[PDB]
């Protein structure tokens, strides 16, 4: 269950967001920026809002609760009042099928 | 438009609610108890920012805006009710009828062209369960039941209570009241021990978001509200821990109460059963102005005869009022006052960091934004402005 | 620019007046009685929003702005008059001449280049009829007669009075005083009964509106004012009715007073004769700031010798002051205060609903708007501003 | 950000300083004395407009912002320290560690996703010379020495003092303290006579502008400040004259004090020697909010052992505190307050008319504008804002 | 019944003309383009003379507080006015303007 | 009498030069385009040096509070300045700038 099957790449239009629910775990949000796919936790770090119900502006997702925002590629805050980075999950497309990582990316074994 | 547009633009889920700093117009609101207004003795009060006058004539209540049409003085500065059905301004004697607000006479100039052509604003007033409700709105009013919680108007339901002015915006009072986790502030209430109540410290939510509440928008009477269902799938917290060690315990009393909690527009909470398994509690947070509200507390208990009513009143006075309405709810008063600074500049509506149980508050904010009957504005207070 | 431009745009008939919240600059104003300031004993006061200091040197009065040019502190915090003709700031000892406000010395630095190169604002001061008048304006002042009601300065006129600070904008005081129908608030005055005065409840106007008032656009001394002529062709109302039934009656005394009433710029009312056939009454409503004014009351009676003046003084103290100045006018004080809220947000100037007798007030608003000598602004208080 | 842009554009020489109404962020500030904060006894205070909580745990001081992340209430309304290393909000039991402000537990919901994922603001706290300094800034703090006057931290310098809240903006306090000519307000101080001090009334400057001060920006510890050198080329004024005649003289005592006077960022003055030839005086004017500051006074005297320290302490209590800290500096308190009105609308920063000795104040305004570590804004208080 | 005001040519489009009546309240006649209308002259919100106001199209603005009415219907167009103005019949016969002595 | 200040070319257009005078208040010489003007250097509103201010056309802005003066007439152009500046006639002959010794 390292890679979670989400949907067919063609099932998502550019600039859309899809929520991925997981048993016994917090939901994720998969974003399609152009022809690329990204994913983060679905719950806004500033509260209890669902980012999949927000608005995607390019590679920046805006929370529907207070207007906070995050960069979907890095998970870093883009607009106040958000200050806590989102956990980011790797996404890959195999056979035109979108898969999202079951574990978040870590500042472990990567670029210095 | 009572708030910075920049802020309203940020709270897309409940902007009307955030803008409703002065309350919602076109709803009924309790302002005093029937026994507080006597025949032929006008009483003043401020509701939704407007100064009003209420009078009882032949046992029926009438409400006139307490502001002369002429130079805008409050008639109440020097009350002159010269005939049973009218009130005369103490300044230039413009006289108004209590029943329709029509300017029927002017003692300083009985030939004035204004006579019979102007009308002072009147508001509908209705008495129910010994409570005085004023419809702060325009046009024919809807039935009172629409703006009251279920069962409040039941025939056998005997209502008793108290009212006072509290220093906080009405919304802070509403949210605190419907706040599932604020139960923590009541852990040391005398009502807990003195009435052997079962009272957790909080709740560990269970189930999905939709399951946390029940939004009512299909009530035959038109009622609009939200039920707090956090306890249906949640695990009540009776042992609070820090670092794994228990530092606080809930109340392991035998009496089960407050298992049915709901908030209703325009802003009234229903707690059942409370403060005792055989009673029902209702409390309103009525907007007086942007900084204050009436904390209208009412407790109901079915009574079939005068004997039970008398007995009920005795217990209310000797136990329920002091032990519950005050001994329990007093902590709610300073709690709401504690949030004033954070929301005073309207910034709190953006910077607040909510957690799971606030799902109930969010549901309320959305219900209120979608089903309120109007946003009271400062212009309603000074005089509507427009150019068509 | 003291009021929202949107409001000023609406009141086309008298925008300057509505904008004059701080009063009219370049007019004389009474601020205290001569006996209140003694030789070498500086006194503080605030006029048109400006803090002032008045001193008597060799019997003559001098007025300097009570604000040091250096760091803007009030010199009066710690008065240091080290020589008869000067005052030294308590902070860094900048010293000014009372005569012309020139910075003549600086004790902390006798070599400063500022010496003789700066001047503290001074204002003309004149004593007349035992009253101290200050010309709160710029340049050479006009004769005091221009800003006083007719006859106030008559040689034989003996003036006695009272002064106090009242909490209302000066304009509310002026309008109430010149208000023909406000007479209704005086119906129960002890003066009416104790001095057997005839006093109607109001008036039913007669004739065209042009006949309701008499505007004086120019006097031998440039006076600007308006006379209330509602009683010329109007019918005095002595029976107040509601629905046809008499609920109140006016006073049927034998003494007829207030033959003529006139208001004059900068804001002084003349009632003649009052409160008795042999006397003349004048009252000023002097702007202190946007929320308060001096209620400077004066009663005049022609006296030919010291004997008559003495007798007059006795009558004033034992009868006229308590029965009229206080017994009659005290009701005017709370009446003015009652209009504060409605006009506080400047909206009352738009929402007021006027009736016939208000033709007098309208004439005053227009006269004041067309002939005032300047609008005092907050910039006059802090320091006039202008960028190239 | 805190002042009308039109005003800031006018003061091109020190706009940052004029905008710093709330003080400079990222600097150390003393707020109380060590003996005032005891083990497990949380104390509240407001610094740079922010409400803070300080507590001593196992002897070490910790500082947490006194505002729960949840609904923005002050934790101090009802303090709940359930474990030695944490504090629990009285509202919904969100619990924070004093050590790093991490939200480590939530009693009302032990399953909350917020746990371990939020952090309450904390600020570095350091005790030195019996004084509690808080670094009201972000990131790793600089050495305390950078924000203290030279010698304050000397090994043998025994520090004693007094602190209180004064009603004036901190800058008015700083300028009055470094004001060479304000010495005039101290001419009648009991300290002058009672301690045989030599004290002129002011100074006649000499030399050019550059020579009036010494701007320090080469200090190895990074401290930034200005020395008042008016007395190096100036002639002290002992005979104050008006029209060339002597009206006041300075003090001809034997003791020479205040050889060197210097002001340092963030706002602390050093006067040496004072109030006696063998002592050193330092005073801070710490911003609490836009209208108030802490007047943190400290007196230092070299002591080699406990005997001398105790002797000094006794002299401090019986003489130096009442004679100097109060008997001398009390006049500085009302002097600062006297400037409030002129600068309250921010216009005094434009209308002030300065003279020669103010070169010292100008030098300070420029230094502060160029070397401050950040301008505190209302957004820092409510929560920093940033869009897109 | 119908009272004589003036000749349709004496009024330029967009102008107002006060009509004083003996023993009665004054009226105001407005020429909106080539059509004429009439209402009470006194503003219903006070004692102002609307003929001293400003006409913008078919809307007259009161000089006292800026309230306004539609001169055709007499209905309030701008606050603070709320009471409809009385409308009077107007007819132009033989190039002459006539106003009904009574409102409709 | 006249004081020889400098060569016209010693000043770039739109610049200001302070002229110190022993036992006298310093002066400010302004070069506006190809024209030269002179006034007292000390702002009349305080202790600021106008030669350290901003020249906008023929108006000098004080560096302290934004007050301003017209360098040709010496009259205040912007508040808080109210006291007129002392003006000194300037003459340029053979590329040399001369400033009158006395104010006028
Ligand atoms: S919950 Fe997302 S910005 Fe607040
Ligand atoms: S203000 Fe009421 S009658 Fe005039
Ligand atoms: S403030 Fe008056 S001399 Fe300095
Ligand atoms: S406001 Fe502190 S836990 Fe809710
Ligand atoms: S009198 Fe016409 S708008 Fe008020
Ligand atoms: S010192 Fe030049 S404008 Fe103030
Ligand atoms: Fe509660
Ligand atoms: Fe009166
Ligand atoms: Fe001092």
């Amino acid at each position: 269950q390292i890679w979670l099957k989400v949907c067919a790449a063609s099932d998502m239009q550019p600039g859309t967001i899809r929520r991925v629910n997981r048993v016994g775990a917090a939901p994720l949000a998969v974003y399609r920026v152009g022809d690329q796919f990204y994913a983060t936790e679905d719950t806004c770090t500033h509260g209890i809002a669902s980012l999949s119900e927000g608005t995607l502006d390019g590679d920046v997702i805006e929370c529907p609760f207070h207007g906070g925002a995050f960069n979907v590629c890095t998970g870093m805050p883009a607009s106040s009042p958000c200050t806590v980075p989102l956990g980011v999950f790797e996404v890959e497309v195999k056979e035109g099928e979108v898969y999202v990582a079951g574990e978040k990316k870590l500042e472990h074994h990567h670029h210095h | 438009a009572n708030v910075d547009e920049a802020i309203l633009k940020r709270v897309k889920g409940w902007a009307p609610y955030v803008d409703a700093k002065l309350g919602f117009r076109n709803h009924w609101y309790p302002v005093m108890f029937s026994k507080e207004i006597n025949e032929g003795e006008p009483k003043t009060l401020k509701l939704l920012g407007e100064n009003l006058l209420v009078n009882r004539i032949d046992g029926k209540l009438y409400c006139l805006k307490d502001r002369c049409l002429h130079r805008g003085v409050q008639l109440s500065v020097k009350v002159e009710c010269k005939t049973k059905s009218t009130i005369t301004c103490w300044y230039h004697a413009w006289t108004y009828r209590w029943e329709d607000g029509v300017l029927c006479d002017i003692l300083t100039n009985p030939t004035s062209a204004q006579i019979g052509r102007q009308k002072l604003k009147t508001y509908p007033v209705q008495e129910a369960k010994g409570c005085v409700f004023i419809y702060l709105g325009d046009g024919d009013p809807p039935p009172l039941a629409r703006d009251t919680p279920p069962n409040f108007l039941d025939d056998d339901m005997e209502i008793l209570g108290k009212n006072q002015i509290i220093k906080s915006n009405w919304r802070l009072a509403v949210e605190n009241g419907f706040d599932p986790s604020h139960i923590y502030i009541h852990k040391d209430s005398i009502l807990v021990k003195d009435n052997d109540l079962a009272l957790p410290l909080g709740f560990a939510p269970g189930g999905d978001r939709k399951q946390q509440t029940r939004v009512v928008d299909d009530d035959v009477v038109g009622r609009k509200g939200v039920y707090d269902l956090i306890g249906e799938h949640g695990v009540p917290v009776f042992e609070g821990t820090i670092g794994g060690e228990v530092v606080r315990e809930g109340a392991y009393g035998e009496k089960i109460v407050a298992n049915d909690i709901s908030i209703w527009l325009p802003g009234v909470l229903k707690v059942n059963p409370f403060p005792n398994p055989d009673m029902m509690y209702f409390e309103w947070y009525v907007p007086i102005d942007e900084n204050t509200h009436y904390y209208f507390q009412t407790l109901g208990k079915p009574c079939a005869n005068d004997e039970e009513r008398k007995k009920y009143e005795q217990e209310f006075e000797s136990k329920w009022k002091p032990m519950a309405l005050e001994g329990f709810n007093n902590d709610d008063i300073w709690a709401r006052e504690a949030m004033v600074d954070f929301y005073a500049d309207d910034k709190g509506w953006v910077n607040e960091i909510l957690f799971e149980s606030d799902e109930a508050i969010v549901a309320w904010r959305k219900l209120a934004s979608e089903h309120n009957q109007g946003i009271q504005t400062q212009a309603h207070v000074s005089g509507l402005e427009h150019h068509h």
